[PDB]
DNA sequence: GCCTATCGATGTATATATCTGACACGTGCCTGGAGACTAGGGAGTAATCCCCTTGGCGGTTAAAACGCGGGGGACAGCGCGTACGTGCGTTTAAGCGGTGCTAGAGCTGTCTACGACCAATTGAGCGGCCTCGGCACCGGGATTCTGAT
DNA sequence: ATCAGAATCCCGGTGCCGAGGCCGCTCAATTGGTCGTAGACAGCTCTAGCACCGCTTAAACGCACGTACGCGCTGTCCCCCGCGTTTTAACCGCCAAGGGGATTACTCCCTAGTCTCCAGGCACGTGTCAGATATATACATCGATAGGC
């Protein structure tokens, strides 16, 4: 009967939806945007989910922590090029030093 | 009751091993001060904001959400405190 | 030796023409009739080419009988370049001299005639004879040839008494009306031709014995009887052929695996036109046009060309249109036959070019972008340079170019008026042309040309009937849902063959079965082939001018093909279900995504009932009716307005108006009684024609009548130096100052004409002088002046009309442009002559 | 006593989608909830800016697909963009 | 006799610090820090310890952030000893010495 | 004949009053109200985000000051504030 | 006076700006001293810039002020070129300047 | 010989002398001859981002003709604000 | 004959162009540019002439000020000479890639 | 190796020169700002629980504090010799100047599908809590690095 | 050179409280109805951007070596690092005031929305004079001059 389970989505159609109508964005607002936008919502965050699966199964560990989430957002050049004045707490920061500083 | 000279509490060796996670290999003894000099003007721009947020929210203390918007508007941003 | 033979005439110096079977046997019955030493009159119909036989007729003369001269020929100046052209092409072998020309012209050449006197043929016009009649009365005549004769249609001209009174052995009168409902014609003619058997006086026998023909069957065959010998006259397209005869060739092509590849991919883009029926309009037009494209060439769309952009066969090989005009052309090359090409899309022409190029062929190109001059030139270039093929913009085309050098005429697309390739071929196959000329219209067998054309054909052909029948049966113009239908059908027709052959179907053709006969690289006019009659059980399958390959146009789309279509819909739907009905799609794997918005892209919504339909049309009417009606009310206010700040500016400023209202609202009351022709008996042609005479236009050689002067200016008020305009200074310095005040003044207004006196200076004995200045120019800072406005020549010279009958003044006029070679003269000397010396007002022209 | 609704249970939804077997720590939670946010807004803010610039007063599938090309840097919207519509496509197929 | 070389053991610290993700400021002397500076806008302001961690998270990545920019330009000095004419080109070039 | 609006005759009545005796070329006075859009959509949009953190649904002249002390330069602002504070205080008396 | 304006004394039109507010959505419901308010900081910092592009128009012997004047009032007040740091100037130049390193000896 | 010819990339057009004009107002004495091509890449990702957003605008707004209000918004959204052609 | 040294003109060349407030780039050049640039996005665009007047002012503005940047860089470096990674420093430092 | 001049060359700010469209001003009109009248729920209204930060203790430790010693980089010097500055001429084509053309921007009108507001209502998820083990963490396993061989 | 010998991981096993899961009640997401305006969608009208030719003259292309800069290699020498060695109070665990934030519930004014209207702002309108272009300096630095000391 929800909506979301209508649109075949995890986010919630009427929750959006409310925020949209609180978020002062326009006079009128129709019912498929906050589909389009929770479907973005929803892909883009797992798109950075299975990247940030694989660091934590490449860190050895069963569950994601924000050191997972800098190394992902930075690898993938979209994700740090939409992101790059953000920044994660606990994130480090990326291994990396100079030629010229390396030994002979 | 007053609070003063704590910025050479970021001491040389507190300097020392935040350029080493920069990559820093050699320091020099000029950049101690230059540092503290720097910070201490980009910490209180943000802090001028978080206290004007925190005036605007009519608050005495200063909330993670005043540096979180400090932040935003220097378009800055730091996930994981707030909301 | 047979109908003296064509070849005899051709040995004895007769190049460049075929004497058709009307022509050969205008000749020999010349040539018979001069053994019988009988006068004629070939009284052949106009542009039978009674020029090519009467100059055989000399070569006949010349090589048979060695009768070496000197022969006069009398004709119409217009005519007269046509003779001299026709002898020096034709009869190189006969000295043809031409005595034309102004007074000192002929001064200079009376002298020349005189000193280099070895000339077989004399061409002269009337009016010259005439004057001069005492000049050509010095040469030893042998033959005398007279050029539509009917100047001669009274025994009274002067003419017909100067002729008489030449040495005259052998008389040929060439005449387009030898009877112009008067026998006086005829029987002057006769009796010109042979005095001593047609006596100066019966002509009151032969026209009362003659006149009631149309009753009297038994006077028909005594008249012709007695003719036989004397008049021979033919009619149209039964051996007097004159215009070689049309034909018309339909050309069916296939296509290639890439042009398919986006034919599939164009047509399955937009299903939603066929899904909307009211969006059908602009994207079944638009879809049209990429599907021409893909018909004519594929590289017509971005990006097709493989990079690199090399000249090559692949472009042949990319389209079946292309690929058999190739090998068309090469054909046509090797027979030697000149190609006009007509198409609406010019980037066509482009790759076109591109492909002439490619094969290093000669070509010239006139689109709606070659300039005037240029087109001139190209014109010029074909005619004198082995240019084989045009590239020709169908819209460009039409107006008022000649290209009868040219026999193959292609049209690579049609367009949506009839009447414009009807006007663009009579631009080729137009009279004058000497071979025949074929016509070919472009299709591919089962392609939307094809569909496009099976409808488009009935109605340009129905068209192209009912033009020169009259009868106009236009199939009425469906409204534009009726039009999207038609477009769905066609997008629904041939989807069988279409698709389910995905490689080229690119067939070679014997392109000689499907053209007929090329003699001496000429087509053969053969009548549209019927495929030939078998007896046995008569069958009508009509072999009329709508089938061509026995193909019959205007039937609809399959039902199957139809019903593909529709269930192709539906598969492509399948692709877009499974692929939004399938799970997520990541980015590392690399999944494929479907295109923006479905909806992005614009819907149109259910048709309003019929009845709702009908009420908005009247709604859309009405409200459009009474806005506009509204809107100009209060737009003229408006210009009331303006009127009030023009009178208020020339009121402001104590100026005096010499310009002349614009005179176009008075009835031409010139004896109101059927306007027939007024018989111009031919006696002394310069009373009523334009005297020219060289000298300074601003004295006028008036005797004791007022003089009208006319001259043209701008409305700048601005007086030039030098040339005439120092001649007008020098008799007047008024004339500047009243336009200097007129300019300033704003009284200087399209088609207005300022009149003031000439006398300031110089006067005449008797007579007041008048000098009118027509208001023709502007010249903005870009400095552009249009030719003087044609359109204020015209209502000057009807002003002109009025004001110098009313005043019963002479008017003297400048000949313009006398010193620029090639300059449209006759334009400004019409008007001239018929508001002025036709109506009786005296008209001096000075030079 | 007070009541804070947030987006977490769809990310743990989502977790188990990407990862069933994977877990995630609170502050990683935290972070990814307030990057949906956030996006949110961008979203929304340049919909509603280019509603103002079109003087449109409703914002439809149209600003969602345009305001996201802007945003999800080049190709990042493309994704995107096909499930968007898709979605869409399904809820307004359903009723 | 054994010792590492000058720079040798310097590659390990930053080896070090780069692999570790904890804060490497000192935390008292930092909050400290926040609560001077604020006493200049307003007397006996309190802060949420979460804001406070927030500014020092925020204060380490934007003066790191600095550091590498400062041995980027060092570098391209051909130097390895970072000083304070590469911070002030620095600054400059990012416009934040406008 | 479609009416358009913009802030240059205000431009024009102030620049009068700094300088009398002294005009402005089109292209400056378009540079000023293009400036004078932008600063608004800047004030305007902090004020929105200002009254949600706060819920409000009323924006009120504390926004504005709120949202202008953190757009404006060190002294800048102060003598801003002086006005806006002066014109409400003023016109407040009507 | 009818006009708001008058009332604060402002010459910039506060009806203009509550009407604006409104329609822009900032908020379901707009003060009226907020358009008040801010009408009078958007006039005087124009009063500010056009006071310094006076000067720069009086300063270059020319009655007109034109962007080149303003690109050089701008920058010469540090602050507006920190508020306006990333903001360019049709017809505006640049200030001139040449680093000691290139100067000639 | 005059039907078609090939031409060199209108990049070059921003040539050398152009490059070297911008430069010495950017205050710069001497330029090493490696920089022509470079400020070309650069000037043409720069542009490539600017004229693909402002076509993003105009196809969203569906019209055909690009405006300068477009380029306005696209200067806005990356932050390079440009004063003198609209509001 | 005569001939200025090394760098004089230049420094005129400098105080002239910092003195002018004229484009410094030719304007059917740029106009071209674009279009042909369009031609990489669609097959079909018209543009208006105070777009692309627009566009010209930002990129001059954009370079000029990276010119500013480079030619700081190179004197940090001890140079007078600009070379490309000055540039690519100035860029890499204004975050920029 | 100057250093004080020096012509005069090429150029630059200045004089007074003239020329014009862009700067001014208003006209005629309107359209939307004001001056009304009006309601009700939003922001302020205040009281209150009970919490979060600040206050507060000393311990125990890592950490920072302070120095020597030094070899390598930081620092400058120098000659190399290219390549980038300059002024020459050659040539292209950018500019200022037009023309013709119609696509497509632009406004208007009518009304309907799409969403707004209002409502009943169910149940998603909500606060508060409990249970289990991934992880931290510690001691202490092995491995592999540097500069000393 | 190869190796010793600093110092880096890998590993088992422990044990903590956080992560994941449980239910709860509320309030709002989905279910259900009416209106109405927007936009849309279709129409008609007219503008400006676009395609084309055209001459002109300034610009860039293209010329060359001279020049001086940036180059690679030179040497100098003392400073940040390596490590020791000293000494810190930060961190950390524990308790505990009460200033204050966030919670509760309430009132009245403010702004929104109401209708009628008129006067400030504008688009069209027309003109004019400051700035643009003349033109030829007067007058300054640079080039080599070019000397003398």
């Amino acid at each position: 009967k929800t909506r979301s389970s209508r649109a075949g989505l995890q986010f919630p159609v009427g929750r959006v939806h409310r925020l949209l109508r609180k978020g002062n964005y326009a006079e009128r607002v129709g019912a498929g945007a906050p589909v389009y936008l929770a479907a973005v919502l929803e892909y883009l965050t797992a798109e950075i989910l299975e990247l940030a699966g694989n660091a934590a199964r490449d860190n050895k560990k069963t569950r994601i922590i924000p050191r997972h989430l800098q190394l992902a957002v930075r690898n993938d050049e979209e994700l740090n090029k939409l992101l790059g004045r953000v920044t994660i707490a606990q994130g480090g920061v990326l291994p990396n030093i100079q030629s010229v500083l390396l030994p002979k | 009751k007053v609070l003063r000279d704590n910025i050479q509490g970021i001491t040389k060796p507190a300097i020392r091993r935040l350029a080493r996670r920069g990559g820093v290999k050699r320091i020099s003894g000029l950049i101690y001060e230059e540092t503290r000099g720097v910070l201490k003007v980009f910490l209180e721009n943000v802090i001028r904001d978080a206290v004007t947020y925190t005036e605007h929210a009519k608050r005495k203390t200063v909330t993670a959400m005043d540096v979180v918007y400090a932040l935003k508007r220097q378009g800055r941003t730091l996930y994981g405190f707030g909301g | 030796a047979a109908r003296v033979q064509e070849q005899d005439l051709r040995q004895w110096g007769l190049t460049g023409i075929h004497l058709r079977s009307y022509q050969l046997e205008g000749v020999n019955w010349l040539a018979q009739r001069f053994h019988c030493q009988n006068g004629c009159i070939l009284g052949d119909e106009m542009g039978l080419g009674k020029t090519c036989q009467t100059i055989a007729l000399f070569i006949y003369l010349a090589g048979r009988l060695n009768d070496e001269g000197p022969f006069l020929i009398l004709c119409p100046l217009s005519v007269l370049s046509n003779w001299k052209e026709e002898m020096q092409r034709f009869a190189p072998g006969l000295s043809c001299v031409t005595y034309a020309g102004d007074k000192e012209e002929r001064a200079c050449l009376q002298q020349d005639l005189k000193q280099e006197s070895r000339f077989h043929v004399l061409l002269t016009t009337y009016e010259i004879c005439l004057k001069d009649a005492s000049f050509l009365k010095s040469f030893p005549w042998s033959v005398l040839v007279v050029d539509e004769a009917h100047r001669l249609k009274n025994q009274s001209s002067l003419l017909h008494k100067t002729l008489s009174e030449f040495s005259v052995v052998f008389s040929l009168l060439l005449t387009g009306t030898p009877i112009q409902n008067s026998l006086q014609e005829l029987y002057s003619l006769l009796s010109f031709v042979e005095p001593d058997l047609f006596s100066k006086e019966e002509v009151g026998d032969f026209i009362q014995r003659y006149q009631d023909i149309e009753k009297e069957s038994e006077s028909a065959s005594e008249l012709h009887k007695l003719l036989q010998p004397f008049l021979l006259r033919r009619v149209k397209a039964e051996v007097a052929t004159e215009l070689p005869k049309k034909t018309e060739v339909v050309i069916y092509h296939g296509m290639s695996a890439l042009q398919k590849k986006y034919y599939k991919a164009i047509l399955m883009k937009d299903l939603d036109a066929f899904e909307n029926e009211t969006a059908k309009k602009v994207k079944l037009q638009n879809i049209l046009s990429q599907l021409r494209k893909c018909v004519d060439h594929p590289y017509l769309f971005d990006g097709v060309e493989p990079e690199p952009f090399e000249v090559g066969d692949h472009l042949t090989e990319a389209s079946g249109k292309l690929h058999l005009l190739d090998k068309l052309l090469a054909f046509l090359y090797s027979g030697g036959h000149r190609v006009l090409l007509f198409s609406q899309m010019t980037q066509m022409l482009d790759i076109l070019q591109d492909y002439m190029d490619y094969r290093g062929y000669s070509y010239e190109r006139v689109d709606g972008s070659v300039r005037g001059e240029e087109r001139h030139l190209a014109i010029k270039n074909f005619g004198q340079q082995p240019i084989f093929v045009f590239l020709l913009s169908t819209r460009a085309g039409g107006v008022g170019m000649n290209l009868t050098a040219a026999d193959t005429v292609i049209f690579v697309d049609s367009d949506f008026n009839p009447q414009n390739d009807l006007q663009a071929a009579a631009r080729a196959h137009r009279i004058g042309q000497n071979k025949s000329v074929k016509v070919i219209r472009l299709i591919g067998r089962d392609t939307v040309e094809e569909i496009v054309y099976r409808k488009a054909a009935s109605k340009l052909q129905l068209t192209n009937m009912i033009i020169e029948g009259g009868h106009f049966t236009l199939g009425a113009q469906k409204p534009a849902a009726d039009a999207d239908l038609q477009l769905s059908e066609i997008l629904k027709f041939g989807l069988d063959k279409l698709l389910a052959s995905e490689g080229s179907t690119m067939d070679e053709i014997d392109l000689e079965s499907i053209l007929g006969e090329t003699k001496d690289g000429q087509w053969v006019s053969d009548a549209l082939p019927a495929a030939e009659g078998g007896s046995r059980d008569q069958e009508e399958g009509k072999n009329h001018m709508y089938l061509f390959e026995g193909k019959d146009y205007s039937k609809e789309p399959s039902k199957e093909d139809r019903k593909s279509f529709e269930q192709l819909v539906n598969l492509q739907k399948t692709l877009l279900e499974k692929a939004s009905q399938e799970g997520r799609s990541l980015r590392n794997k690399g999944s494929v995504l479907i295109p923006g918005l479905v909806e992005g892209s614009t819907k149109r919504k259910r048709v309003l009932s019929p009845e709702e339909l009908e009420d908005r049309q009247k709604k859309r009417q009405e409200a459009a009716a009474k806005r506009r009606r509204l809107i100009e009310e209060k737009k003229r206010q408006k210009e009331e307005a303006e009127h009030k700040k023009k009178m208020a500016w020339w009121e402001s400023n104590n100026y005096q108006s010499f310009c002349l209202p614009s005179e176009e609202s008075e009835p031409e009351d010139l004896e109101n009684g059927e306007e027939s022709s007024a018989e111009l008996d031919y006696q002394d042609p310069d009373a009523t024609s334009l005297k020219y005479v060289s000298g300074d236009v601003t004295h006028p050689q008036a005797g004791a009548e007022d003089a009208l002067i006319v001259h043209c200016v701008d409305d700048s008020g601005h007086w030039g130096r030098g040339g005439l305009f120092t001649a007008l200074e020098k008799r007047s310095a008024e004339p500047r100052k009243i336009y200097e005040l007129a300019g300033k003044m704003k009284d200087l207004s399209l088609g207005g004409v300022l009149l003031f006196p000439v006398d300031d200076k110089e006067s005449r004995n008797k007579g007041q002088d008048l000098l009118a200045l027509i208001v023709a120019q502007h010249r903005d800072r870009s400095n552009v002046l249009s030719g003087i406005k044609m359109a204020a020549l015209e209502e000057g010279l009807k002003k002109i009309f009025l004001a110098a009958k009313k005043k019963k003044a002479s008017v003297h006029l400048p000949r313009i442009g006398h010193a620029t070679k090639g300059f449209n003269w006759y334009g400004t000397e019409r008007l001239i002559r018929k508001h002025l010396a036709a109506r009786g007002i005296p008209t001096y022209i000075y030079y | 006593k007070t009541r804070k609704e947030s987006y977490a249970i769809y990310v743990y939804k989502v977790l188990k989608q990407v990862h069933p077997d994977t877990g995630i720590s609170s502050k990683a939670m935290s972070i990814m909830n307030s990057f949906v946010n956030d996006v949110f807004e961008r979203i929304a803010g340049e919909a509603s800016r280019l509603a103002h610039y079109n003087k449109r007063s409703t914002i439809t599938s149209r600003e969602i697909q345009t305001a996201v090309r802007l945003l999800l840097p080049g190709e990042l919207a493309k994704h995107a963009v096909s499930e968007g519509t898709k979605a869409v496509t399904k809820y307004t197929s359903a009723k | 006799p054994h010792r590492y070389r000058p720079g040798t053991v310097a590659l390990r610290e930053i080896r070090r610090y780069q692999k570790s993700t904890e804060l490497l400021i000192r935390k008292l002397p930092f909050q400290r820090l926040v609560r001077e500076i604020a006493q200049d806008f307003k007397t006996d302001l309190r802060f949420q310890s979460s804001a406070v961690m927030a500014l020092q998270e925020a204060s380490e990545a934007y003066l790191v952030a600095l550091f590498e920019d400062t041995n980027l330009a060092a570098i391209h000095a051909k130097r390895v000893t970072i000083m304070p004419k590469d911070i002030q080109l620095a600054r400059r070039i990012r416009g934040e010495r406008a």
